[PDB]
DNA sequence: GTTTTTTTCTGTCTCGTGCCTGGTGTCTTGGGTGTAATCCC
DNA sequence: GGGATTACACCCAAGACACCAGGCACGAGACAGAAAAAAAC
DNA sequence: ATCAGAATCCCGGTGCCGAGGCCGCTCAATTGGTCGTAGACAGCTCTAGCACCGCTTAAACGCACGTACGCGCTGTCCCCCGCGTTTTAACCGCCAAGG
């Protein structure tokens, strides 16, 4: 395998990530195995909150992802809740909260 | 100016393969993997001020990793990271 | 001028309704008005001291979302 | 004819709000406060229709979360009218003074 | 003879926001952070001083959150707290989902 | 364990925040919260003393943990 | 010192130095660190001059933390500036709601 | 022995300018060096934005104005540009 | 009111290519840790 | 007794150059999809 | 109002201790000198921000009108304040018998 990609089984580029740190002025100097293992980091978080939204997307007959599907899949995490507190996505809204002092009883 | 499209498409192929996405929800996606990327590695820059390291190694992210997120995710990704750490060493 | 009442109570009313409130005082809406007022005025100089050292006299959606970042109150979708 | 006592009118329309999606507030005027605003620190000033957008969003984001947790006050209140002091003590625990 | 309620106690609110000393005295503090720090590691050794810090922060923590609480019964049109107040000030900052 | 809490202690907290009259509950809620809050404390200062490879927490560790959720205390080197 | 030769009290150098090991940019102006020196000077002198108007209120000499705590309290400003900020033997307001005062 | 850092002489000069007859507490001293410590901190944070929104990686003054403006309120933050550009004069016009 | 179930017309998206630019192979050399001795609080 | 200091080791990143197939901008045609409007509960 | 009496404030007093002066070092600021490209600047080009209007229409405004939660009041009942009484967490001074 040329590719560190292909050297990793990942979908990410590496040296992308390593530029990016060294066009960062993060560190003066950086390991060989640090970007490799940040970008696994992120691929995980990708696919684990993207399996939320496939079942969140899945919910309402739609093929495709739209950000109220999102903001439903943060939402009903409480992991990723209490991640994206301080955080809003563009298109959200917020979940349905109907109180039970509400419904004509 | 490169967003992350493709590797998400590749993702998303790899979770959920008969799904489609529209463009602005891979935006707020890529707004998403940017302000990540730019908490731990600015986080990973303090472990070196606060711990006069003068570069990073991958240890360094793994206890980054932890001090963002919380446990179930902190384990699984650390496992995530330990595999590629392995699967590369390997090769 | 007096855009300021160019906000309506219909749309004070639909805001509550996704809101979730159920009850709608008459003493609200000027209040309402002068808060969101305060918010849009601490937003905007922090957008324009940020394009004021960027050399061009137009701002960009970036702008907003940099400046937005930096109070904390920080929104996705337009990248940033 | 079927005037209707009150009930179903407010719930029906939080049911179909958060069926929504998209904004409440229409374009123009806010822009145009957001412009009388703007005219304010340096006159002159050109802007993108995202930008505007952004801060729409951002801004009926920011007065839901104040009604909602306005919303619980009122509820601990015992009540369903909701009053200013409310908003005050809302704001007031947030530190956004 | 007995004293009327209430006013010993805002007597001693008028004493109490004087000295900052710390309110909550060391050992059984320190056991108490022990304890939970138990569960980690094995064993991990401690400066005082940090506890000093741990113990600075938590009592000026505990005490804002109380004036935030006091206030919401105020609102309430009451006077005594309630567990309940605590929730909903909690629900506002956003500790809690 | 977590019963070292006095009530006249909580009741002291009640003070300094000039907090007038006091229910019952409010004991164990207190207790409850307290915990949580110096779990997430104590939690990520036992990270940051893991990457340091040492076996004591640095007071300076507990004040960038406070940094890290946000509540920068002066006072002690920070 | 250039300090001296910009006529003020916080060492350039110093900073300079500290500038260059944050990673805070690749290079590193002339003055900008004398202008940020400037900025820090004037802000301890607001900050500890009410201070001092807080020690001539209690009548003490030596500055205890609570006056610091009480003159960022009281200027408005400086308390939006530091409102997350909290510090060891700090305390609060001495403040009462007279709705719980007795009648 | 290693050599460790305090910011307590300069702003100990600084409080005998502007009160003589004044003294102080030693952990009111930290306090205020750590008080440094965040200003600064902020600061430069700010600056290291200014930098990657502005792709460049020069640090002059004018960025660090900017960056007070940001970061400051109004009124103290224009007494305070005042004041650093007057010093900026004064330092510049001479060597 | 809710919601479901037909076309329709329809906006985006995925395929499809060419241009290009960053990604890759590897030595030197150096400093940056790796680790171990030791003081030391 | 473990953290602080130092010192000898070792060892692969920084770069610097040489070789390169991917990465993205632009189109196309198709294809999931919002609504029009019956049309029940 | 109003007195008695708790509660607190506030004034010498002394003591002790750390803030501050002070003083002899040495290592980073300085001083000076030498490459170098980042950026301050000149200038080219085409986009997009702006302004304006005509047409459409759905959205706001005013009012008619009942009405029903908000609220002032009430009675009530109960359960925290507080002051008293042990009492046990804590940190000091004595019996065990084993060495």
């Amino acid at each position: 395998a040329k590719t560190r990609s292909s050297r990793a089984g990942l979908q990410f580029p590496v040296g992308r990530v390593h530029r990016l740190l060294r066009k960062g002025n993060y560190s003066e100097r950086v390991g060989a195995g640090a970007p490799v293992y940040l970008a696994a980091v992120l691929e995980y978080l990708t696919a684990e909150i993207l399996e939320l939204a496939g079942n969140a997307a899945r919910d309402n007959k739609k093929t495709r992802i739209i950000p109220r599907h999102l903001q439903l899949a943060i939402r009903n995490d409480e992991e990723l809740n209490k991640l994206l507190g301080r955080v809003t996505i563009a298109q959200g809204g917020v979940l349905p909260n109907i109180q039970a002092v509400l419904l004509p009883k | 100016k490169e967003s992350y499209s493709i590797y998400v498409y590749k993702v998303l192929k790899q979770v959920h393969p008969d799904t489609g996405i529209s463009s602005k929800a891979m935006g707020i996606m890529n707004s998403f993997v940017n302000d990540i990327f730019e908490r731990i590695a600015g986080e990973a820059s303090r472990l070196a001020h606060y711990n006069k390291r003068s570069t990073i190694t991958s240890r360094e992210i793994q206890t980054a990793v932890r001090l963002l997120l919380p446990g179930e995710l902190a384990k699984h990704a650390v496992s995530e990271g330990t595999k590629a750490v392995t699967k590369y060493t390997s090769a | 001028r007096d855009n300021i009442q160019g906000i309506t109570k219909p749309a004070i009313r639909r805001l509550a309704r996704r809101g979730g409130v159920k009850r709608i005082s008459g003493l609200i809406y000027e209040e309402t008005r002068g808060v969101l007022k305060v918010f849009l005025e601490n937003v905007i100089r922090d957008a324009v001291t940020y394009t004021e050292h960027a050399k061009r006299k137009t701002v960009t959606a970036m702008d907003v979302v940099y400046a937005l970042k930096r109070q904390g109150r920080t929104l996705y979708g337009f990248g940033g | 004819p079927h005037r209707y006592r009150p009930g179903t009118v407010a719930l029906r329309e939080i049911r179909r709000y958060q069926k929504s999606t998209e904004l409440l507030i229409r374009k123009l005027p806010f822009q145009r406060l957001v412009r009388e605003i703007a005219q304010d620190f340096k006159t002159d000033l050109r802007f993108q229709s995202a930008a505007i957008g952004a801060l729409q969003e951002a801004s009926e984001a920011y007065l839901v979360g104040l009604f909602e947790d306005t919303n619980l006050c009122a509820i601990h209140a015992k009540r369903v009218t909701i009053m200013p002091k409310d908003i005050q003590l809302a704001r007031r625990i947030r530190g956004e003074r």
